């Protein structure tokens, strides 16, 4: 159930939509929820997703944490990975459930969530994830592997193509828009998302991007710059700068590595 | 030096247009006004758009300069920091606009994005300035521009800077050059306003009347206000900071004529110029040598030096003719003078019938005809 709280454009329609100062909204969420899983995974029996949501909000209450990724990441780290031999490592009978979970989400935010919670022996990203197994393992390093197919997105792995959009936001929104025009990626895109539109698209990358650097200075832990009071709708993050009293505030703060838009 | 310190003063009571300006080494002076401001301003290296990649904004530049002060001053020691980075972003972001030849429609949108309405690229410089200053606890912001002697055509560029981004309260400009060299840049681009059809049909005597009279108030009015003439500096000259026969001498310079010429044997300015005159021109100490050596007073302060600098120092050497050791100086110094004169400039063919045919020409293009063979400096031309 927990990827539909991390993959759903209803959601993200909702929680854009209403302020930031609603509180009191896990409806939304438990509605929102049901669409999701209705649209993406029809098929399931109208009972198993109610009894699922809230098997997870009685986990939640249980461990005293509030609806949020926070909660989630912590449950899908607890449940899928472990610290094993050598970094994490991943439960062989659950593999293809994790695969079937990667195919709506992204790895990286559940792995620091492991680290946090729960880190190995004191580690460097890397992706995928992978389970273990002794023979296998010798057998890939008696002889290791070779690759014949690799033509998907380039030869790149997206997650890191989504960094690049918000190294080069402008470039993205280009080649949307130059095929935008086209008639096929047209009913791709409303099949995704029915309002998708490039307009939204350039403000869901920008309020990203927005989001990103404000989320960056907390982590700094920075004194929390005023301009956050006034921000109070997420829309007001649609533009390249806020409008507190008088004065246009953006987002850029200093971040301690070069590559500002490094997965690491 | 003391025209520096006044100077000084001017534009301390100055922040309670806002350009001053410097007839005209000239460098020289306006480093020492420079470095004498090292009441709180704070001034930035001066730029010598002479020096300058040929394609960029003195805006980009004093941007830059401004850069790498805020991170100097920012690196000694937040919030005002991000901030500024900020209207780095919009500085960046809107800059197109002067450098692009063509108006890309797409620029339309960013014109929609948001006290005035718009993109001013000028409120963004103000906004910045207003930055600088409060970061680093300045009143305002000193600004230096070198002379354009060696490319008067990057000037406009600046002028235009001046006009369109430092209409500010906070920032002061420091020009230096002679007024007409400016004088020209305004005529040409005056004239480069009229249609290319209009100039070459309605060409008779008094449309031509008309349109320069036109271009001349253009002239005037422009000038003013971009120079101030009470934010005028005259740059005293050397004669006129020394005696003018004796019966003056503000600020006696005094020189060094010998390599040790400790501090005491340092003989004159005025002095050693007209014993070099009267020796190496075997003229005794009469009035006519006097009168030459007030009209070497008169010429550029590196010709000068140079003039000064060379004679004694070869006459050093060779003492381990005066005449000849002060023309060869002579050759050189007025040697584009004597070139562009169509004059002999063969060394090996000095002699006696060379220079009579060369004085025949000299006073040929002199005029006179009467006293030309005196060859003393009362012509016009100051070559």
């Amino acid at each position: 159930m927990e990827r539909f709280l991390l993959n759903s454009t209803v959601l993200l329609y909702r929680l854009s939509t209403v302020s930031l100062d609603e509180v009191s909204l896990d409806e939304r969420v438990e509605s929102s929820v049901f669409l999701a899983q209705y649209e993406q995974a029809r098929s399931l029996p109208d009972h198993v997703a109610k009894s699922a949501w809230s098997y997870l909000v009685q986990q939640i209450k249980q461990r005293n944490m509030k609806l949020g990724p926070v909660a989630i990441l912590r449950l899908i780290a607890e449940k899928f990975i472990k610290n094993e031999k050598g970094g994490p490592k991943i439960d062989l009978p659950m593999f293809s459930e994790w695969q079937t979970l990667m195919s709506r989400v992204s790895c990286l935010p559940i792995i620091a969530c492991h680290q946090v919670f729960n880190p190995g022996p004191a580690y460097s990203f890397r992706w995928p994830l992978y389970p273990y197994h002794p023979t296998v393992e010798d057998y890939i390093t008696r002889e290791c592997l070779h690759e014949t197919h690799q033509h998907l997105n380039g030869s790149t792995s997206a997650e890191e193509c989504w960094l690049d959009a918000l190294k080069h936001p402008e470039a993205c929104l280009r080649d949307f828009e130059k095929g935008w025009a086209s008639q096929e990626m047209k009913q791709l895109c409303a099949q995704i998302d029915p309002s998708l539109t490039p307009r939204i698209f350039k403000d869901r990358l920008q309020i990203a991007c927005n989001i990103r650097e404000i989320l960056c200075r907390v982590a700094q832990g920075v004194e929390l710059p005023e301009w956050i009071a006034s921000m109070q709708n997420p829309q007001q993050l649609a533009n390249s700068t806020i409008l507190h009293n008088g004065r246009e505030y953006g987002f850029a703060t200093v971040w301690p590595i070069d590559d500002k838009y490094s997965q690491e | 030096k003391s025209l520096r310190d006044q100077l000084v003063e001017s534009i301390r009571n100055s922040i309670a247009r806002n350009v001053f300006f410097v007839d005209g080494g000239k460098t020289t002076f306006i480093n020492s006004v420079v470095k004498s401001l090292n009441v709180n301003i704070k001034c930035l290296p001066t730029i010598d758009p002479t020096k300058l990649p040929r394609h960029e904004p003195i805006l980009v530049t004093v941007t830059a300069r401004l850069n790498k002060m805020v991170s100097d001053k920012l690196k000694g020691y937040r919030k005002q920091k991000e901030q500024w980075q900020n209207h780095l972003a919009q500085l960046q972001r809107g800059l197109h606009l002067l450098t692009d030849k063509e108006y890309k429609p797409e620029y339309f949108s960013d014109a929609l994005k948001l006290s005035i309405g718009g993109q001013d690229l000028s409120e963004i410089f103000e906004e910045l300035v207003k930055r600088a200053c409060e970061i680093l606890d300045c009143k305002a912001i000193l600004i230096t521009f070198d002379d354009i002697d060696t490319q008067f055509d990057a000037g406009w560029d600046v002028l235009e800077s001046i006009r369109k981004f430092f209409n500010s309260r906070k920032l002061v400009v420091v020009a230096t050059g002679d007024l007409r060299l400016y004088s020209q840049l305004i005529r040409g681009k005056q004239y480069e306003n009229y249609s290319k059809t209009l100039l070459e049909q309605e060409k008779e005597s008094v449309r031509l009347a008309e349109r320069g009279y036109m271009v001349e108030h253009l002239e005037q009015q422009y000038l003013l206000k971009l120079f101030p003439v009470q934010k005028r500096i005259q740059l005293k000259t050397m004669l006129q900071l020394v005696g003018e026969k004796g019966k003056a001498g503000k600020e006696e310079i005094k020189v060094k004529t010998e390599p040790s010429m400790q501090d005491i044997d340092a003989i004159d300015v005025r002095q050693a110029i007209g014993d070099a005159v009267r020796e190496g021109l075997n003229l005794r100490e009469g009035s006519d040598a006097d009168m030459y050596v007030n009209e070497l007073l008169k010429q550029p302060v590196r010709l000068l030096m140079q003039v000064l600098q060379d004679f004694y120092t070869k006459k050093y050497h060779a003492t381990s003719s005066v005449p000849n050791l002060l023309r060869n100086a002579l050759y050189g110094s007025m040697l584009s003078n004597i070139y562009r004169a169509g004059l002999n400039y063969e060394q090996h063919r000095f002699g006696m019938d060379s220079l009579c045919k060369d004085i025949f020409t000299y006073v040929k293009q002199d005029r006179d005809f009467n006293t030309g063979f005196y060859l003393r400096p009362q012509s016009e031309s100051e070559a």
